[PDB]
């Protein structure tokens, strides 16, 4: 009985078959500087059940149609309704038609209207994007329309399954490019009323949804290339950037990557060029329109001279992803935001495999272990977690849509699905992938569709046998939250599982239709040698002999980390791998020997292991060469550092570090031929950049004497920077630490006169480095200056100088001091006071710094807290059990140290 | 969308 | 009307003769730990008036005489009356001897008594010292009366100038020494009534103060000299000590120091020895007690191999000043306490005088400038200071005699008195000081009679002519409070006084019977050459020609700083003497040299001045070789580095002291052969130590070379320390700076063994300078534990920790956090919430500092602040008072060292 | 009395 304008999701009544938009950005602004563009639409829908009003989207559009907001014809012959009135409904962001009579089921009409906006500085639907060339501030104009944004460019029916086709002409200065999904359909013509401007059409799109729409006006230029298909590659960014031959590791490795993925789906790319583009200061990082994908300039170019490798994996992968949504995503498409976790999480995944194809002796694959599944098993083990999916009724407002793209949807996605990839094989897996993109092509789906897919192959083969079907098995990762911790007894070969919770004391309320057990896929080694696979069904308890073992025996599960899950085993078999570990480390694949790590420290966390057991299980490290291992220790270890370096736990921690990682230092010396040359892979190069961090910021000699030597030598002839990229951050901070006012001075200049981000951002990182109060001080007041440090980097800046010992009380005061920053910094930009807070209260453990910031919060009274106002509760609760850590850790902590630092 | 999304 | 029990002053009708006295101590405690003694004593008095009560002083003292607590005899055949009764009246500490009848004028009567009192470790009267001799806890009897606890000991007459002659008896362990003020009669000889104690007996005391009696009994022993006529000059000391031979430059100088001042008071010495004793932990430093000085052992001790040498410096000084007192002060005695001030200013002038004596090398004599002439004045140029004279009636209580003993009393007594010697002439001088010791010996003095006596040396000689009197002049410098800026218009020739305050905002309340005005002698050098000598009269303004230049003359008044005062110029003058010192600094006396610096930083804060000219007076530094004008600008400038070392203005202050400095290192480097060899004599050897601390703590790098290498050097040969004592505290603190937990660590070690205080100190200091947090912060810790920090040096300790820029913010956080020790140190112990409070406040010059002070002072509602309680009033007005000295000077400031450190 | 006197 509701109206349904007053409801959030469409009628179904009424279809879109196609669809003919014209915009017209204005680039230059009126006398008050309001940019505007104005547009036209004709939408052509079939009606498939009578009724009297049309409900389309429209949000923050002025329409100037003659008449009513609309004008509504019919098609061929049928004959249409007189329109009673039209009204906007802002609430539900609904152009409502009311018509005097029905539509009749069958018949196709055509609405067109006329229509304009604020093209602003929002970064939603069409929006202007302000950006320097020398002198010279430009604009252009761009889209983003992802999720719910389509409408406030066009009217539209703004749901990603009502799919149609469209036909996009573009109207703006004649010496300026359009661009859009499809190519052009011929060179530009001449607006007649007014020639300085042009008309650009482009071809009509296949079947496609509203939010993958995309269409620009810019000075910017390309560098191409067709692939032996006649496929047109083009990467497209500003005249400047590309002259500099920025887009050039982009167009590299784009023609492999589309390669990779038409084999990998079974399936053609489905467009005839692919455009993709860097736009200055796209804060969504990148978006997958379809033939014309954007991204952050930083994300997509690359300057191999000042770039460090991490950000070339960056790169290939940030283009893996967006690619992947070529075609999962975008020729197949989810019917609903509630299942964006599988487009996400599936894009999340094959990114890597993408990336591998165009970078194959990197080693790629492996990085979704620490980057996605540690990273998403950190939040997942909370009891405030949530499912992967979420009933579609509950998910109807955009806010609601919003909040679907989380960690969650992306990473533990991905990990859900790499494990069923893993589970079924590949090979089953990509057959039931291209059974699925056939089926559904340029349709919509829900995620029991890929299942009945992948069902379908499982059914026609012989050779992988699972214990119950997909579905039923996929319902356990994705119908309830979290994770298992699975326990090994290897005396007895007893196994295990339990809802795995960082936090012991926590009450999980959240129901589970399974009462938290999972069906778990469990690979396993046994002294090296790969063991049969083996099912833990939905029992907490079962028995196998793949895990008991003798007494000279150690087991191992869960290889390579493809299961989303963690391990623990009775403390025998933890010795155990451990002396293996000391004795011959590479029986082991590398990516269980962080595993042996990150899952101790976790498991320590929660009460599970003595602190001490994970903390043995660095123990192996001096001999480790390997980045991963080492990387799970750091990220493992960097919340010991944040608790203890204040405290008398530091010497013998420092001490501890130091001897691990001399071996590595020393090895790196020598393969590096003096650190003249980089090793040849990623991992390697990787390896060696923490290596030399880790024995830096440890305080090992001959680390602060390579990084005094560079910096030195680097001073002294300053336009030849002798420091190779990966290893500028440690070298620019360990230089400024054992420096003074020359080398923060120098440094400062460099700041100043950077051209490009990414080393503007190392800098500007190390100079917080400097052990001078009066420097670090000097340099926070230097961060509320927009003439010295740009406004968008002033917290981060601040949480820099905080994460130095020395600038921690600095910083604290500072902020606190300053806090009235508020009432001028929350209408007139962000700033993100939540991260801020974070970042400056991160070390509290005491009793004493609780107590401080409880007298912080009270300038209650007014100012509050804006946007970071609980960043503020969260850091109460977090310093809490801080406190209550140190409390049990600090005793135990101090004596493995000391004992373990020679 | 990847990275920042709404 | 009130009865005279209840006055705080004795009545005058009865006047001492003679006192027998025989004390016996009792060193073994009792069950319950109580150490006592037991005395008996005889005293002989004079009826001048007829009374029926004596009125006598006791102080915890029990009475166990036979009868009432004394009995009363007449002396040859003088009748006696009944005694009434005997009481105790507390607050007056008098014993009440009520009589039946009236005492008779020119009668002679003898009063004994038998009592005991603890002998208590609380430092006054008779009491106990404890101290290790290696396994070994030793206890000894020693004394203090001054000024008021000889009535502690036994019942007296306790009031200077109630002289008498003392006849002295100890009764001790038969392995023991006794000494006292006299020698012993002979032999020692056995107590019948036990043996294992013996009694010695010792010859007559002149007629002497009762505050000037000493009785010891201990192990100790001695090292000696016979001098030419016959007087035995001993040193005691603990058995260790003298073996160790710290006993000997006590023994070298004390010789020539005591002839000086037989020849300078033209008065041989009076008593037949001089003993000087080394007690561990003398509190009070040293006492005059007459022919038996006790003296703090690190006072009087010398330890060649590991002293620096201003610690020798402060034996030879302390030595003479209290020997000065064997004349001044103890054979001629000033009648009451509120003329302390003369017989305390009197020594600490002449303590220069027979120090020089002793080391006629050293020009000692100047030290009097920075050491009692700034330093008194600081506090003298307050609205809250007092004039050198109290009236004789206003002094009653001990509290108030105990008031008597402030810095205004020494160091100003030593200035006016230094002023008023070289006004006369030290010839004229000295003739009159000879007159007046002749004239009053044994007997009592007021300021008065020194006066008159002076004068009349003035009257029989015809070169020296005075403006006035003798005392009119003293009176001007002694009854009102404070000194006089004179301020000099060269173009003139006009001079003016006002009195000087540090504050020109403040009001001067306390009235004057001569309206701040000064009868002021001015000594002038015009051009490098004396002038004639000139006086202001007590006028506002004056001219004379002495004091108008030509335009490239410059003149400069007060040689030598031997008048109470300060001086300011216009401003051209200030520029001409700044051109002198800049292009020939010898033509201007090394003490002016000085003065210039001290003065004008002086007006620069009471705004006479601007501070850009404070600072141009020591651009000429960097010719200046000299201890004593770089002294002055380091003293000045500590409250810049004080109130700049966190802010932007510092890099620019040390990059222009390591500018002045360097010449200086250089100079240093060369003339000691590479730091082998110390300058010869002390100014020099000065002038080194502080060259060295100021080239370190501004960073000029070949210092800290030097302190690497040196403290390298003595970590790898522990039992060879390399470096001499003088350059220890600079070495030890810089070499942990640079260094980390292996300087720390080793010099912990080298603390934690240290048999001598002076090394002990400086170890403690150095450590506070490491740079790591957490270093400091473990180093905190350590603070509140007795096995591992004295708890005397508690607060000591985290004050050197809290003088680290680093160390701030802990040590402030350590003492909110811990101040909850002050319910664990009043009643067990002092500690001295005081100076910890003022120590780690002191840098605060910030609202947000002021703001945070007074919500820890909102820890009010109990736990107080005890003995410190209103150190914290003075912390928040300090504040206040840096709030606004910043924000009127940082800018001015800043710009000055940037545009002088090149 | 000399240095902390009373
Ligand atoms: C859309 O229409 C609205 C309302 O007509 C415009 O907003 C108004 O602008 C006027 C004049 O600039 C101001 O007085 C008001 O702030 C606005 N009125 C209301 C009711 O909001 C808006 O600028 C139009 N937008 C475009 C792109 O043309
Ligand atoms: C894009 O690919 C080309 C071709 O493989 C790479 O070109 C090489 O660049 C390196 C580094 O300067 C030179 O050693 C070679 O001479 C180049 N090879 C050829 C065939 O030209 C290029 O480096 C790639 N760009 C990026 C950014 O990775
Ligand atoms: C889709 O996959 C099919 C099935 O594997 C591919 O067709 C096979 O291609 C090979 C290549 O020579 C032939 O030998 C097989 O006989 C083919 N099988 C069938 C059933 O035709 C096909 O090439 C893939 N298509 C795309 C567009 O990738
Ligand atoms: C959403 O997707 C479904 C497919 O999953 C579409 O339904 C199919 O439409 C095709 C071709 O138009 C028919 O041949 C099939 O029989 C349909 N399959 C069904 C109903 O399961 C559906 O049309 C899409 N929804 C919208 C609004 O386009
Ligand atoms: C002096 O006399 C007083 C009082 O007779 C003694 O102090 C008393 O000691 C007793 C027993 O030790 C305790 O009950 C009390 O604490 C004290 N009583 C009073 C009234 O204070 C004191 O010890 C005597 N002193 C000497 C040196 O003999
Ligand atoms: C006490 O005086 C003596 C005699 O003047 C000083 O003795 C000299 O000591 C130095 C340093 O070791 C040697 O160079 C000489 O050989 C000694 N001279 C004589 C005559 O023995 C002694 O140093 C003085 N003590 C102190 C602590 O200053
Ligand atoms: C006290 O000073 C007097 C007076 O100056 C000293 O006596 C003089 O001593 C010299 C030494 O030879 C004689 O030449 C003079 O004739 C003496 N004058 C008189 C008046 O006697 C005397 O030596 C000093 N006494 C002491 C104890 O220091
Ligand atoms: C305090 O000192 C004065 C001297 O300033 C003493 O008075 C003198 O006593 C002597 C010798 O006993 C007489 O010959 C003088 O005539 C006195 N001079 C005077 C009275 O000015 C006085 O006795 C001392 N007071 C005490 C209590 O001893
Ligand atoms: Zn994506
Ligand atoms: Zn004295």
């Amino acid at each position: 009985q509701s109206k349904p304008w007053n409801r959030y999701r469409l009628p179904t009544t009424l279809l879109p078959d196609s669809y003919n938009v014209t915009l017209r950005p204005y680039l230059t602004p009126n006398a008050d500087g309001l940019y505007i563009f104005k547009g036209k639409s004709i939408v052509r829908f079939l009606c498939q059940e009578p009724t009297d009003v049309i409900i389309i989207h429209s949000k923050k559009l002025n329409y100037t149609t003659q008449g009513h907001m609309v004008v509504l014809r019919g098609v061929g012959d049928s004959q249409v309704p007189e329109i009673d009135r039209t009204e906007l409904v802002e609430l539900t962001e609904y152009l409502v038609v009311h018509l005097k009579g029905s539509l009749q089921p069958g018949h196709m009409y055509e609405m067109e209207s006329e229509f304009q906006g604020e093209l602003a500085d929002d970064l939603a639907g069409f929006y202007r994007s302000e950006y320097m060339e020398g002198n010279v501030k430009k604009v252009l104009a761009t889209t983003q329309m992802q999720s719910t944004d389509a409408r406030k460019s066009f009217p539209c029916f703004d749901e990603p399954a009502m799919k149609a086709t469209f036909n996009i002409t573009l109207i703006h200065p004649n010496n300026l490019t359009a661009l859009s999904n499809m190519p052009p359909k011929g060179s530009s013509t001449p607006l007649a009323e007014d020639p300085n401007w042009s008309v650009t059409e482009f071809e009509t799109t296949p079947v496609m949804s509203t939010y993958l729409l995309a269409y620009i006006v810019s000075e910017f230029q390309s560098v191409n290339e067709t692939a032996q298909n006649g496929v047109l590659i083009r990467i497209w960014a500003r005249p400047n950037a590309i002259a500099e031959g920025h887009g050039m590791y982009a167009l590299n490795v784009t023609g492999p990557i589309l390669n990779f993925f038409a084999n990998h789906y079974n399936t053609s790319y489905p467009l005839p060029k692919s455009d993709q583009i860097a736009l200055p200061d796209f804060n969504a990082g990148a978006m997958e329109n379809w033939g014309l994908v954007t991204y952050r300039e930083n994300a997509l170019l690359f300057d191999p001279q000042s770039s460090s490798i991490s950000n070339k994996e960056r790169v290939v992968t940030v283009i893996a992803h967006e690619l992947a949504h070529q075609w999962f995503g975008n020729l197949v498409t989810l019917a609903w935001w509630n299942d964006l976790w599988l487009n996400e999480g599936f894009a999340s995944y094959v990114e890597y495999l993408g990336a591998d194809h165009a970078e194959p002796t990197w080693n790629l694959k492996d990085l979704i272990v620490p980057g996605d599944v540690y990273r998403v098993m950190a939040v997942d083990a909370l009891a405030s977690s949530h499912p992967l999916t979420t009933p579609a009724e509950e998910v109807n407002t955009p806010a609601q849509i919003s909040e679907m793209f989380d960690s969650i949807s992306y990473s533990k996605g991905a990990s859900v699905i790499r494990m069923l990839s893993n589970f079924l094989t590949e090979d089953l897996f990509k057959e039931g992938l291209a059974s699925y993109l056939h089926a559904f092509a340029y349709q919509n789906t829900t995620y029991l569709d890929l299942w009945e897919h992948l069902q379908k192959a499982v059914d026609a083969q012989t050779s992988i046998r699972l214990p119950d079907t997909v579905r039923a098995i996929m319902d356990r990762w994705t119908l309830q939250m979290g994770f298992p911790v699975i326990t090994v007894d290897t005396k007895t070969g007893n196994i295990s599982q339990k809802h795995f919770l960082l936090d012991s004391e926590s009450n999980v309320t959240r129901s589970s239709a399974f009462d938290y057990l999972w069906i778990v896929p469990i690979s396993s080694i046994k002294n090296g040698v790969m063991q049969d696979h083996y099912w833990l069904r939905d029992v907490s308890q079962a028995q196998n002999d793949l895990f008991k073992t003798a007494s000279d025996d150690w087991v191992l599960l869960n290889v390579n980390v493809t299961g989303y899950f963690q391990v623990n085993y009775d403390e025998d078999n933890w010795r155990m791998i451990q002396h293996q570990l000391q004795t011959n480390l590479s029986v082991i694949p590398v990516i269980n020997r962080a595993q042996v790590i990150y899952d101790s420290f976790n498991l320590a966390t929660a009460h599970m292991v003595p602190v001490t057991l994970a903390l043995d299980n660095t123990l192996f490290l001096n001999g480790e060469k390997e980045y991963m291992p080492w990387q799970a220790a750091l990220s493992s270890l960097s919340y010991f550092s944040l608790m203890f370096d204040r405290s008398e736990v530091y010497g013998p921690m420092k001490k501890y570090l130091r001897k691990q990682v001399e071996p590595l230092f020393q090895h790196f010396e020598t393969l590096t031929k003096n650190w003249t040359e980089r090793p040849e892979n990623l991992m390697d190069q990787y390896s060696e950049i923490n290596a030399i961090s880790t024995a830096c910021s440890n305080g090992l000699p001959q680390c602060e004497n390579l990084a005094k030597t560079l910096f030195d030598q680097w001073m002294s002839d300053p336009e030849n920077n002798p420091i190779h990229p990966n290893l500028r951050s440690t070298i620019y901070c360990n230089a400024i630490a054992q420096g003074g006012q020359d080398q923060w001075d120098f440094a400062w200049g460099q700041l100043q006169q950077a051209q490009l981000v990414n080393e503007a951002d190392k800098l500007r990182s190390a100079l917080a480095c400097s052990n001078e109060v009066w420097l670090l001080n000097r340099y926070l007041g230097y961060t509320l200056n927009p003439d010295l440090i740009r406004k968008q980097d002033a917290t981060s800046t601040i949480n820099s100088i905080a994460s130095n010992v020395i600038g921690q009380p600095l910083a604290w005061d500072f902020v606190q001091s300053n806090w009235k920053k508020l009432f001028q910094d929350y209408g007139g930009g962000s700033f993100s006071f939540s991260n801020l807070i974070q970042g400056v209260t991160r070390r509290f453990s005491s009793e004493f710094e609780l107590q401080q910031l409880e007298q912080f919060k009270k300038n209650n009274m007014d100012v509050g807290f804006g946007s970071g106002t609980r960043a503020l509760e969260q850091a109460l609760e977090k310093t809490k059990a801080n406190i209550k850590w140190v409390k049990e850790n600090k005793e135990v902590v101090l004596n493995w140290f000391i004992e373990h630092s020679s | 969308c990847n990275g920042r999304c709404g």
